[PDB]
């Protein structure tokens, strides 16, 4: 089973740089071109070179001579890109991606790395929990939830009962406000069930290296 | 640069119904040796892109084929032959005729599906915020078509504007609906200097606003 597995997020300063990896198997790895492609928050995607590691040969995207570089290791079946003098424009995920052939096309995919240009340091979020106040909320159904304020960059993984909570659940997207990111999520169960059956919030914030759970409790 | 054009967005289109997502290249993609450079990709949230045609016609592995692709050498076409909820997303075209090789902007692919009113739920700040100095009140606006909508809020009665950010989901892959959530963040300072708090939801399903409040008392 081919897979390519990309390292993880990074946050760093502008003006340095950062070198990304993308770990392949389940090929031989000298045989097959490798891409890379950029894509900014919000953004489509930019194309930044491919590289064949038989070679070692590679195709550049002028727009980035003196920005990025592709290098691959034979022994350890991992290609590389470093990305120098950073600037915020440089924020984005990369990718790395396979040509399954002669001009066929990118077959198997990695994950993506999230790749942050910022002198903003890294803040944990806070965690307030969403209760029904004053207005008996509907009857059927309950909707409850989760506050997640002020964290710093992105991003957070919130989940309910650990992943076990998955249905009507809405995570809304992120907005950045005074260096800072706020987000929320709501959980709908059916009324009966709460607080008979306990529901609690779960955020991940793997750049603090920090984790917050919240009982909803009426 | 050989320029992709595409739109960014394309007609709702009804569950079971054809699409069509068109490209347009500033100069031919057909090789000397007969390969039209031409890709479509999908890319759904918080996914890596999914290859569905590779020169021009020919079906990924991987891809269903309800996918197809065409074009002359200028003009291309995806097509979709029966749409299902789960192909929201954004498409892309691509070349690697010429260096640069290059993307397309991406057109967004949404479904139309019957009109439903939004499920509207508010709460107050938690003690914990409070404790901060900090009230932050949210309603959330859940599973709602179209798309458009309109959200108010009013304290003691009166119009708010100040302090508010609203935040909406992609369209969901399973029921085609959307969500929106809308935030009042205030000074604790502020928020026990009034009593009603109130988030008034406005669309299309039904000419009467849905309204739900708390008194902080």
């Amino acid at each position: 089973e081919v897979q390519l597995e990309e390292s993880g997020p990074e946050l760093v300063r502008p003006g340095t740089s950062v070198k990304i990896s993308c770990k392949a198997s389940g090929y031989t790895f000298t045989n097959y071109w490798l891409g890379w492609v950029k894509q900014r928050p919000g953004h489509g995607f930019e194309w930044i070179g491919d590289i064949y590691p038989g070679g070692v040969y590679t195709t550049n995207n002028e727009k980035f001579r003196g920005k990025a570089i592709l290098t691959a290791d034979t022994s350890s079946s991992t290609a590389y890109m470093q990305l120098s003098s950073l600037t915020s424009e440089d924020s984005a995920v990369y990718f790395c991606a396979r040509a399954g052939g002669y001009y066929t096309g990118g077959d198997y995919w990695g994950q993506g790395t999230s790749v942050t240009v910022s002198s903003a340091k890294t803040t944990p979020p806070s965690v307030y929990p969403l209760a029904p106040g004053s207005a008996a909320q509907t009857n059927s159904m309950v909707t409850l939830g989760c506050l997640v304020k002020g964290y710093f960059p992105e991003p957070v993984t919130v989940t309910w009962n650990s992943g076990s909570l998955s249905s009507g659940v809405h995570t809304f997207p992120a907005v950045l406000q005074s260096d800072l990111y706020t987000l929320s999520s709501s959980v709908t169960v059916p009324s009966s069930t709460w607080p008979s059956e306990t529901v609690t919030c779960n955020v991940a914030h793997p750049a603090s290296s920090t984790k917050v759970d919240k009982k909803i409790v009426p | 640069d050989i320029v992709l054009t595409q739109a960014a967005f394309s007609n709702p289109v009804t569950l079971g119904a054809s699409a069509s997502i068109s490209c347009r290249s500033s100069k031919s993609l057909l090789n000397s040796n007969g390969i039209i450079h031409m890709y479509w990709y999908l890319q759904k949230p918080g996914q890596s892109p999914q290859l569905l045609i590779y020169q021009m016609s020919k079906l990924a592995s991987g891809a269903p084929d309800r996918f197809s692709g065409s074009g002359s050498g200028t003009d291309f076409t995806l097509r979709i032959s029966r749409v299902e909820a789960e192909d929201v997303g954004v498409y892309y075209c691509a070349q690697n005729l010429e260096l640069p090789y290059t993307f397309g902007g991406g057109t967004k692919l949404e479904i139309k599906r019957a009109d439903a009113a939004p499920t509207v739920s508010i709460f107050p700040p938690s003690s914990e915020q409070l404790t901060s100095g900090g009230a932050s009140v949210v309603c959330f606006l859940n599973n709602f078509y179209p798309k458009d909508i309109n959200v108010k809020w009013k304290i003691d009665g009166s119009e708010r504007q100040n302090g508010v950010l609203n935040s909406w989901t992609d369209q969901d892959t399973k029921d085609s609906t959307y969500s929106m959530s809308s935030t009042l963040t205030l000074t604790k300072d502020e928020y026990e200097r009034h009593n009603s708090y109130t988030c008034e939801a406005t669309h299309k399903t039904s000419t009467s606003p849905i309204v739900k409040s708390f008194n902080r008392n």
